[PDB]
């Protein structure tokens, strides 16, 4: 009357193929907060009485 | 028919006929069912716990 069976093998997950990476050289720039700086010369005369 | 879908060539598998005979045998991707040494019917895997 009562009859059972063994379970058969299963499909195991495939190992994912994986990511591909591009080799490159990179230079990262940011916002400039430094003021523009340039040298100048002042000419004036102090006066007093 | 041997075990696990094997095809045996020598029919030396006999037995004294008995009342109450009732057997399942692995056949194809399923089973075959004989009652009293008479072909009852094939039966796929899903219908056995
Ligand atoms: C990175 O390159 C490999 C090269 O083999 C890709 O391999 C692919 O794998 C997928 C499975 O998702 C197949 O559909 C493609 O036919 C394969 N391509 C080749 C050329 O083999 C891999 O998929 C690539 N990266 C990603 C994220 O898929």
């Amino acid at each position: 009357a009562t009859v059972v069976q063994f379970e058969q093998p299963r499909r195991c997950p495939t190992r994912p193929e994986g990511q591909n990476y591009t080799e490159g050289i990179a230079v990262v720039f940011k916002e400039n907060i430094a003021p523009y700086k340039f040298k100048a010369t002042m000419y004036y005369k102090d006066v007093t009485v | 028919l041997g075990e696990n879908n094997e095809l045996r060539l020598t029919r030396d598998a006999i037995e004294p006929c008995t009342v109450g005979h009732r057997r399942y045998f692995t056949f194809g991707g399923g089973y075959v069912y004989f009652e009293e040494y008479a072909y009852s019917h094939q039966l796929s895997r899903a219908d056995i716990t």
